[PDB]
């Protein structure tokens, strides 16, 4: 005899809900409205019982939208946290935030479901290793060393192609990691969803043939969807995930964006909620919830979880509560400037900007963090440079300046090498740019090898080989 | 409403009680005293010395005699200061007796005063239609009201069900169709 | 285009006339109304609304 | 005009059938009206989202089915409405009326007509908040939407079912930039939704009579809301034009939207519920405006062909303020919008509308909806303008301009000057793809580059009189053949003659 | 030029000629909102009689 | 008493009919009446004295935030989905005790001097109060002492000083916390009691340096005081109070001691985060004056 609590009052997906009285339901449990369409009962309002408000009374974030809705109507609670379609059920399963499938396809087997409301994997339980994970693009193999088993992010602002460098990830990853891999598509725009369902199927990472062995899974909440459903869809991709790391205890391929929107989705639940917006726009809660975000993500001993996610980094305001928030709590946040796209360079990491845990001698080598110090002072000196550069130009400027000018100016170029997907737009067949190879590149540029190849013929240029070859067709081009 | 929470309480009073008739007796008397708007200037200043006024209010106590759930239902609330937010609480006491009850209120709005035995009619198909325990019937006989009626029902008067020039609007906007 | 536009005034005019008449035959509908034996076509519309109000109440 | 005739016939005849139906009417007394918002004191029946109407015909949506009254969007103004007059709570949710029949007609943001050419009836009643194009839902936008804008098309290519930025600054003729791509949806089967949200409504009246003379109009309908709309009216025809939408978009056809614009639409929101007092964002914006664009938005698709392939090509103006690409407008904008479209307000300084800044702008589909004509035609062109771009970028030092330098500058420079229209010049798809050869072929190196004005003019002129047989070679076959480029050629070298003539 | 000559000359012609059509249907139509005020009383008898069902 | 009034109706205005012309006293339990996500609003417990625990009837502890006129705002030490409206929080009384002694050095406490590291319950018998006074000007000598940086260019430029306060700013990855571990391992062979304070650290990354400390052994010298971003605000914001009672209890045990309080701007969002939970008047950057 669950308690159907009237639909006491509805604003936004917050909705009141009058329990009984000595039966209300948990905080953060599920519940449903008896619940209508014009067309028949859509009882389709699940709930997250967010706030005991009394009176009999409780204000709650319903997952769905919210037409309709009758204020009285009864809906059933739950009395629990939202179970969700997890494990390699939804492994195929292109899942909604509800757990129903957003594939339309079948719909999955209902015996692994799981409260994503979930515990935190304990720092006992954590798995410990600082094991880097290869990648096959230039600053992502060298710069930030990825961590395996990790929260790797990319904090990037609007239209970096975000979705385009997570996508080249996916491609060479994806192919990469025999761990088990699950998208959070993620206030998405599913024109990119779609795109990626297609992807997935064109890699057979959707085997659409044997759907069970697509063996990466797919979670959307697109752009359309309320930020209450917005609010735990990644709480569900991380509950289905932990299945992977856990129940499977699969290694965890794990992407998912956009975090700020999650953020921001959280943020206008709360305005919903009644709770005062502690920041420019976000709720008090964004803090614990996105630790609790984070936590979840901890890489277990059982499955260490290579969580890619990405940090829709608002009005390039680092200093942006959201992005600031989040660059603690992620590993390895591949910081994607605007800028290097005005400079063309796709991706567009501002590779000065991003920052490695692994980035140590101990922990790349120490040829390759000695290198890589090299360029990144390379970079530093560069920046530098760039503020006597700009009014005054490079005429005052010493040799020895013009000397790490252009030289940083070629390790900025020779950062620049296609992706491997990224063709869509451009027209590139990408390199997978192996670390080592990038070793020599790098040897070649910043010990003034390369100063004779031209910096034009660096960019979008994969190896120093392949540089040379460019240079080659330069300097046969007369 | 936290008034309506007060009404709810004072319901819930005399419902445990079983005085929901007695104090809802206590709540016509004493919103007819209340009515007073010097007694209820008096009370409700808070210039009004709450020891001189519990002092009148235990006189005013006497001076309709009301019952003592409902009594100390008055002492808390003046007592906490909602007598400032009274009186609509009181209002909302007679929803609470409906509340309670059941007995639904709907206004009927005639052209006429109506047949008793229409009203009868009425109020036990808005019985049926409400699916009501009861029905007080909430009469008017309507100048508008063409020739029909107009009975307004529902939680509120929310539930109009009205012939009167309603078809005449009808009528206008299918012309205008 | 013009046709078109000639057209337009032309219904234009013919629900603006079809409103105006309305009007008038609401008017005097409402001074008949008005007129009727009040309690009698009252208490026919009456009995007559309320099993209407029973035709929706069984609804 | 004789309707004295068949009145009697037909009042008579609307108040045969005068049925007068009677259901239980559902009612509020607005105990606190402002601002659009309602307390409306009753309407139990919170059916919530439903449209309820006030005793004054004020129309309102559910914005709280409070525990007290019902607060309630107050669409448009109540500015006669006392309070406690009676809403009936109408039931019907958000239900605009969609059908084709609206077409050709200037719409009222709340349906009604802005043409004044009277009503119209129209049988579906879209709720004007429904579930976007789901992921089976969509299939690929293959198909073009040939935009007609010049290096866009080409380069940034507008694509059936797409979504795309035009970011740009103050009414440059943006509204003109949105009006030449309505001018080639004339020639598509494609219904055309000119959402002139909120604009200058003199100047919208000039966008619609260009529309009705240009006469695309057949093929369009015209989302207007005035300037001086309610902020809810600005705050939701976005909703009525996705209905409309739905409506064609539904009925499997190509069709395209341009909304002008969401950023006074922005202001509308946080206007609105700024006037509810619920504490906005970053940018005095509240937050769920971007989920507002996000509820605009995501409708946008090429459709699966299990829907019907159905393409809505929706691509909205969006208005820079100060080019501030981080207006949390513009930062929402471009995170929904796969393409995005940065227009050249130094180029509007130099007139060169179209005046497209084409390294700021994108889109993610450059080339799949480019035809093999187009891509074939103008892949060398996007090279062209990169590397006009780069011996753009610091030409101020040489001081003797090598060929190489010069020549590629040149001919980027007649680049730049050959992407320019006059405006409302929808050019063919043909024109484009021969002008696309035609910079490819260099051969109007030697124009003073104002000569090419004429000279590729009457070369689309001399192969529509001469080889239009090679313009359905290229857009029968549509794929730049060299038989279609032989007759390009051909005709080139005539009319270099013919120019040098 | 004497082309463009005779062709706004068309259009100022055309102009002037459905002026005429427009002119002439407001009249008809203002006659027609005269005419027939008999079928606007069996109207007024009409919405009347069926107004009382 | 608009909040109160509301979840009065049900039991608490029904008492308050019941006990009118009635002076009573409930002032033990605050029945749980308001109640949002570690804030509550409890009817009652009106004799708890400031700062008090609260023994949630559920089994939570309630920190003491405001005393409201019939219900009072707490803040829950804990996960309380558990409770239910209306549970009757028995007034835990001991007001920011501290299980305080030398016991948790060599392990890795967790925020309620419980032990994150799973080397058990620090036998800490004495209890420092969490929310300790501080030391006065006539308590303080002058820091005559020298403390070892290790860091050259540091104690070069900086004197780090065996008492002294000095604080790291940084950068996002300014991985100064390597830096307070390196000072850590000068700190094991400098005879200080050592804490390792990590408020919302990776708690990978915890474990990063912990296993690093424990390699160094100054992890024998420190304790780790550790709450995770996960954890109650509580916890997080009040955390370094528990660090300071562990030190004051080293420091009352007069030794050469030295604390590394990871982020309190962590903290500092945290207790933010507490004062909006609280729904009080919040100011720059929505932190409160206090």
């Amino acid at each position: 005899k669950k308690n159907l609590g009237r639909i006491a009052q509805i604003i936004g997906p917050v909705l009141d809900v009058a329990f009984p009285p000595g039966k209300m339901p948990n905080i953060y449990n599920a519940l449903i409205v008896k619940g209508r369409d014009t067309a028949g009962q859509p009882m389709n309002v699940t709930c997250e019982v967010q706030q005991l408000l009394g009176n009999n009374r409780v204000r709650a974030v319903a997952m769905s939208a919210t037409d309709g809705l009758t204020r009285g109507m009864e809906v059933i609670d739950t009395g629990a946290p939202l179970s969700v379609p997890v494990g390699g059920a939804t492994l195929g399963r292109i899942f909604n935030v509800l757990g129903e499938p957003v594939d339309n396809l079948g719909p999955v087997d209902t015996r692994t479901t799981s409260p994503i409301h979930r515990s935190a994997p304990a720092f006992t339980q954590l798995d410990t290793k600082l094991s880097i994970f290869e990648t096959g693009i230039k600053v992502v193999d060298l710069l930030a060393p990825y961590r395996r088993g990790g929260k790797i992010g990319l904090f990037g602002g609007a239209g970096v192609g975000k979705t385009v460098l997570i996508m080249e990830l996916i491609n060479n990853i994806a192919k990469a990691h025999g761990g088990v891999s699950v998208f959070g598509g993620v206030g998405e725009r599913t024109r990119e969803g779609n795109d990626l369902y297609m992807e997935m199927k064109e890699s057979g990472v959707i085997n659409e043939q044997n759907i069970a062995e697509s063996k990466v899974a797919l979670v959307y909440g697109q752009m359309n969807e309320p930020p209450g459903a917005r609010m735990r869809v990644g709480l569900t991709a991380l509950t289905m995930a932990e299945y992977f790391r856990d129940v499977n205890e699969q290694d965890v391929l794990l992407f998912i964006d956009n975090i700020f929107r999650f953020v921001q989705a959280g943020s206008e639940v709360s305005a919903l909620l009644g709770r005062m917006p502690s920041a420019v726009g976000y709720q008090p809660t964004l803090s614990t919830e996105m630790g609790s975000l984070q936590e979840r993500i901890t890489s277990t001993k059982e499955g260490s979880i290579t969580s890619i996610q990405a940090v829709y980094v608002p009005a390039d305001d680092l200093t942006d509560p959201a992005p600031a928030t989040t660059f603690a709590h992620l590993d390895a946040t591949t910081v994607l400037s605007r800028g290097l796209a005005a400079k063309g360079i796709y991706p567009a990491v501002d590779p000065l900007d991003s920052t490695s845990t692994m980035l140590q001698p101990r922990i790349v080598g120490e040829e390759h963090y000695e290198i890589a110090q090299r360029v990144k002072e390379t970079l530093q000196r560069y920046k530098e440079l760039q503020d006597i550069i700009a009014i005054l130009g490079l005429d005052e400027l010493s040799e020895e300046d013009r000397l790490t000018v252009a030289r940083a100016r070629k390790i900025e170029r020779f950062l620049s090498q296609p992706f491997f997907v990224a063709e869509v737009f451009t027209g590139s067949p990408g390199k997978y740019v192996g670390l080592a190879e990038t070793i020599r590149g790098f040897q070649l540029i910043l010990s003034g090898e390369l100063d004779s190849l031209p910096e034009q013929a660096f960019y979008l240029v994969g190896n120093i080989d392949e540089a040379t070859a460019k240079a080659m067709n330069l300097e046969m081009e007369s | 409403s936290t008034a309506s929470r007060y009404a709810s309480a004072l319901a819930d009073v005399a419902d445990v009680t079983g005085t929901l008739e007695a104090t809802n007796s206590d709540v016509e008397k004493l919103i007819r005293i209340f009515s007073e708007e010097p007694v209820y200037y008096f009370f409700a200043n808070p210039v009004i010395s709450i020891d001189n006024k519990r002092s009148v209010l235990d006189e005013i106590i006497t001076t309709s005699g009301l019952q003592p759930h409902t009594a100390n239902f008055i002492n808390i609330l003046i007592d906490s200061e909602r007598i400032n937010l009274v009186k609509e609480i009181l209002n909302e006491f007679e929803d609470v007796f409906n509340k309670i009850t059941g007995t639904e209120v709907a206004v009927v709005t005639s052209v006429v005063k109506l047949e008793n035995d229409h009203l009868a009619q009425i109020a036990k198909g808005v019985q049926k239609i409400t699916g009501a325990k009861n029905v007080r019937i909430k009469t008017v006989i309507d100048p508008s009201l063409v020739a029909g009626f107009t009975i307004r029902y529902g939680n509120e008067g929310s539930k109009l069900v009205d012939m009167s020039v309603k078809k005449q609007l009808e009528e206008i906007a299918a012309q205008l169709e | 285009y013009k046709n078109e536009t000639i057209q337009f005034e032309q219904q234009k005019a013919i629900n603006q006339v079809r409103q105006r008449v309305f009007q008038q035959a609401l008017q005097g509908a409402l001074g008949t109304l008005n007129s009727c034996l009040n309690n009698e076509l009252h208490l026919r519309t009456i009995n007559a609304n309320i099993g209407m109000f029973g035709a929706m109440n069984e609804i | 005009t004789i309707r004295a005739d068949e009145i009697s016939k037909i009042i008579r005849e609307r108040i045969e059938g005068y049925n007068r139906e009677v259901k239980v009417v559902n009612t509020g007394t607005v105990l606190q009206v402002g601002d659009g918002i309602a307390r409306i004191h009753g309407l139990d029946e919170v059916m919530a989202g439903e449209l309820v109407e006030f005793e004054e015909g004020t129309i309102g949506i559910a914005l709280n089915l409070e525990s007290n009254n019902v607060g309630v969007v107050l669409m448009g103004d109540g500015l006669m409405i006392q309070e406690g007059s009676s809403v009936k709570a109408t039931g019907r949710i958000a239900q605009i009326p969609v059908s084709e029949a609206y077409l050709g007609r200037v719409i009222n943001a709340l349906a009604k007509p802005i043409d004044g050419r009277g009503e119209i009836t129209a049988s579906e009643s879209r709720l004007i908040e429904s579930p976007a194009p789901g992921i089976m839902s969509r299939r690929s936008v293959y198909e073009p939407l040939q935009t007609g804008l010049i290096a866009i098309d080409a380069m940034i290519p507008v694509g059936r079912g797409q979504r795309e930025l035009i970011i740009g600054d103050r009414q440059t003729g943006k509204t003109a930039v949105a009006t030449d791509t309505i001018l080639n949806q004339q020639g598509q089967n494609v219904i055309c939704v000119y959402v002139a949200i909120g604009q200058k409504a003199s100047s919208v009246a000039q966008v619609v009579t260009n529309f009705q003379e240009r006469g695309a109009m057949e093929y369009t309908i015209v989302v207007a809301e005035t300037a001086d709309s309610p902020a809810t009216l600005q705050y939701l025809a976005p909703y009525t034009g996705a209905a409309l939408a739905e409506y064609f978009m539904y009925r499997e056809r190509h069709t395209l939207i341009i909304y002008d614009d969401l950023s006074k639409q922005a202001q509308a929101y946080r206007q609105m519920s700024l006037l509810l007092r619920r504490p906005p964002g970053r940018e005095a914006y509240p937050g769920d405006v971007f989920y507002l664009h996000s509820r605009l938005l995501e409708r946008a698709a090429k459709l699966s062909s299990l829907l019907g392939e159905g393409s809505m090509t929706a691509l909205p103006i969006v208005e820079t303020q100060a080019g501030d690409v981080s207006a949390y407008i513009p930062t929402n904008v471009i995170s929904i919008t796969d393409g995005q479209i940065f227009l050249s307000a130094d180029l509007f300084n130099a007139g060169i509308r179209p005046a497209i800044n084409v390294g700021i702008s994108v889109s993610r589909v450059g080339s799949a909806a480019q035809i093999k004509a187009m891509k074939k035609v103008a892949g060398k062109l996007k090279l062209e303008l990169a590397q006009f771009a780069e011996l753009e970028a610091f030409a101020q030092f040489a001081s003797d301009l090598d060929k190489a330098t010069q020549n590629q500058l040149a001919r980027g420079q007649r680049l730049r000057e050959l992407l320019k229209q006059p405006q409302s010049a929808p050019l063919t798809v043909e024109e484009q793809v021969m002008t696309i050869y035609t910079g490819t072929n260099g051969y109007l190196d030697s124009l003073e580059l104002d000569q090419v004005r004429k000279y590729l003019v009457e070369l689309r002129t001399y192969v529509k009189t001469n080889k239009p047989e090679f313009q359905e070679i290229i857009s029968s076959t549509k794929t730049f053949t060299e038989e279609a480029e032989a007759l390009l050629k051909e005709a080139i070298q005539e009319q270099m003659e013919r120019f040098l003539l | 030029l004497e082309v463009e000559a005779k062709l706004a000359e068309g259009r100022k012609k055309i102009e002037v000629e459905l002026q005429e059509a427009l002119g002439s249907l407001e009249q008809q139509k203002e006659d027609t909102i005269k005419s027939l005020d008999s079928q606007i009383s069996a109207l007024s008898d009409d919405i009347v009689k069926k107004v009382l069902p | 008493m608009a909040t109160i009034r509301a979840d009065e109706i049900s039991k608490i205005i029904r008492e308050r009919i019941e006990g009118y012309n009635r002076e009573v006293k409930v002032v033990n339990t605050g029945t749980v009446l308001q109640v949002g996500d570690g804030i509550a609003r409890i009817h009652g417990l009106d004799e708890v004295m400031a700062g008090e625990l609260v023994e949630f009837e559920e089994g939570t502890i309630g920190i003491a935030l405001n005393l409201e006129s019939n219900n009072v705002g707490v803040v829950l030490m804990g996960d309380g989905l558990m409770i239910q409206e209306g549970s009757s929080v028995k007034a835990t009384g001991r007001i920011a005790q501290i299980p305080v002694s030398e016991a948790y050095l060599g392990r890795v406490i967790n925020a309620l001097a419980k032990p994150i590291d799973g080397r058990g319950e620090i036998t800490a018998s004495e209890s420092r109060l969490i929310e300790s006074p501080a030391p006065g000007i006539m308590s303080r000598r002058s820091v005559y002492e020298p403390l070892q940086t290790g860091l050259i260019a540091i104690d070069a430029m900086i004197p780090v000083g065996r008492g002294q306060r000095e604080l790291i700013i940084g950068d996002r990855q300014t991985g100064k916390t390597a830096v307070a571990t390196d000072t850590i391992l000068n700190q094991q062979g400098q005879n200080v009691i050592c804490v390792y304070v990590a408020i919302g650290q990776k708690a990978s990354s915890v474990a990063q340096v912990v296993t690093n400390f424990q390699e160094r052994g100054a992890m024998e010298y420190t304790i780790v005081v550790a709450e995770t971003a996960d954890s109650p605000a509580t916890l997080q914001y009040l955390a370094p109070y528990t660090g300071a009672a562990l030190a004051e209890y080293f420091m009352y045990r007069e030794r050469h001691t030295l604390i590394i309080y990871d982020d309190l701007s962590k903290q500092a969002q945290a207790y933010r985060q507490m004062s909006l939970l609280l729904r009080r008047p919040p100011g720059r950057e929505a932190y409160p004056g206090d």
